[PDB]
Order: structure tokens, then C-alpha cells, then sequence
């Protein structure tokens, strides 16, 4: 167990 | 802190608002006068987040004019656990101001409060709509009444990029039309606001001036406000 619905303010 | 409210015209998806302790991340859909709005409260830290109680805001007339739905989320939050909220909006009729959300929460003993902005904007609501210039050209001249139409001449604040404007138009709502203006540099678009009680036909052209780094944007629907609205929602995008 972990992860997220990722999002992201940097990179791409 | 990060807070992307203003970069949601032309977009669905994104972080809404990032801090050193939370990250608000946001997937939204829409169709006529609906929608649906997932927030995501990512936890980066490593102790919970408790009592967190997001409230939706809406200011004087916005009420009036934009429904808002939702149910109640987990008091608790884990650390570097990310949880869900879903938001059903119904446009009732156009509006300027934007829902605000706030959320407040324990932290390790320190009270936390955030605000921002909710990316729902009149455009949200506007679905693209093709059509043959001639058919283009009839509506346009159905809309001569001078309450009608809304111009803006403004400097461009990014690189007059035909791929990337018209990508723009696209995430606005609007239906890119081609070979519709004889100029093949302009861009004309053409869609509908949903609204509970109309649709609302809205038009647009868009006259890049190259060599100056200008452009003219103007746009015709049948309601004034949402003429001006559109259009100050539009030009800030170029």
C-alpha cells in the first residue's frame, strides 16, 4: 500500500 | 504555497493547490449544464491530518446561479494517504465568481487553514459546436445588436503560437472553425452555454496580429454578460 492518483507542480 | 485556480480556463486536470503539508490535486468533467469535480487530498506528510472539513464557499449572487453537491469526507486524514471528495455542479445560469474552497485541520497540535479558489468558470459549461461559414456567417449577423458583442484588443502575454492558440480554443469549449474567415491567420469559434433554463449560442473570432504581438478577440452570444465574461475569460489565455 501507497500510492496516489498522481499529480504533479513540477515535471513532466 | 502553489495555487493554480487561474490555470484551469483552458483545462480540466491538475494540483489546484500544493503546500509543504498538503497537496489538493483536482479531475473534472462536464457536460451541458453539469459537472463533476474529484479533489484529492494528498497528505505529504508523516502525521495525520484530523478534523479536516472542507467547505464550499459561494459568494452573494453565486448561489443563485451555481448548485453545488457533495458529501462529507473522512475527519481523518493519514499520514501520506490521499483522500476524495466529489463535488456534482449544475449551472442554474452564468455567473463571474468562482466557489471557494476552505478546508481547516488539526495538525500535531497546530491548526491548519487553506483557501482557494475552485476552477469553475462560465466556460466549464460551453460545448463546441461545428458548423459551415455561411450557416457561421447568418448567426454572426443575427447577433448586430451592439449589447450583444464584446471586443478586446490586448498585447499577447505569451508567443503567438498557432498550434498552441488554437489547442486554447479547443480547452476552452469552443469548436475551432476552418476556412470560415477568408483570412487563414484568424481563428473563429463557435459552441453553446448550457444553462438550466437556455442555451446560449456564443461566436468568436480571434485576429492575431503578428509583426505587433497583438491581438483583436471578439465575441457575440445573445446574453451581455455572458458576451463579457467569455471574453475576459478568453483573452487571458493568449
Amino acid at each position: 500500500p501507497n500510492n496516489w492518483a498522481d499529480f504533479s507542480s513540477t515535471w513532466p | 504555497f502553489e495555487d493554480n485556480f487561474a490555470r484551469f480556463v483552458c483545462k480540466n486536470n491538475g494540483v489546484l493547490f500544493e503546500n509543504q503539508l498538503l497537496q489538493i490535486g483536482l479531475k473534472s468533467e462536464f457536460r451541458q449544464n453539469l459537472g463533476r469535480m474529484f479533489i484529492f487530498y494528498g497528505n505529504k506528510t508523516s502525521t495525520q491530518f484530523l478534523n479536516f472539513t472542507p467547505t464550499l464557499i459561494c459568494a452573494d449572487d453565486l448561489q443563485t446561479n451555481l448548485n453545488l453537491q457533495t458529501k462529507p469526507v473522512d475527519p481523518t486524514v493519514d499520514g501520506g494517504a490521499q483522500v476524495q471528495q466529489v463535488v456534482n455542479i449544475e449551472c442554474i445560469s452564468d455567473f463571474t465568481e468562482a466557489p471557494v474552497l476552505n478546508i481547516q485541520f488539526r495538525y500535531g497540535g497546530t491548526f491548519q487553514n487553506v483557501s482557494v479558489k475552485l476552477p469553475i468558470t462560465l466556460n466549464k459549461f460551453f460545448q463546441p459546436t461545428e458548423m459551415a461559414s455561411q450557416d457561421f456567417f447568418q448567426r454572426w449577423k443575427q447577433l448586430s445588436n451592439p449589447q450583444q458583442e464584446v471586443q478586446n484588443i490586448f498585447k499577447a502575454k505569451h508567443p503567438m503560437d498557432t498550434e498552441i492558440t488554437k489547442a486554447k480554443i479547443i480547452g476552452f469549449g469552443s469548436a475551432l472553425l476552418e476556412e470560415v474567415d477568408p483570412n487563414p491567420a484568424n481563428f473563429v469559434g463557435a459552441g453553446i452555454i448550457h444553462t438550466k433554463t437556455t442555451q446560449i449560442g456564443c461566436l468568436l473570432r480571434l485576429e492575431p496580429n503578428l509583426q505587433a504581438q497583438m491581438y483583436r478577440l471578439t465575441l457575440r452570444t445573445s446574453k451581455d454578460t455572458v458576451s463579457q465574461r467569455l471574453c475576459e475569460l478568453l483573452s487571458e489565455q493568449f
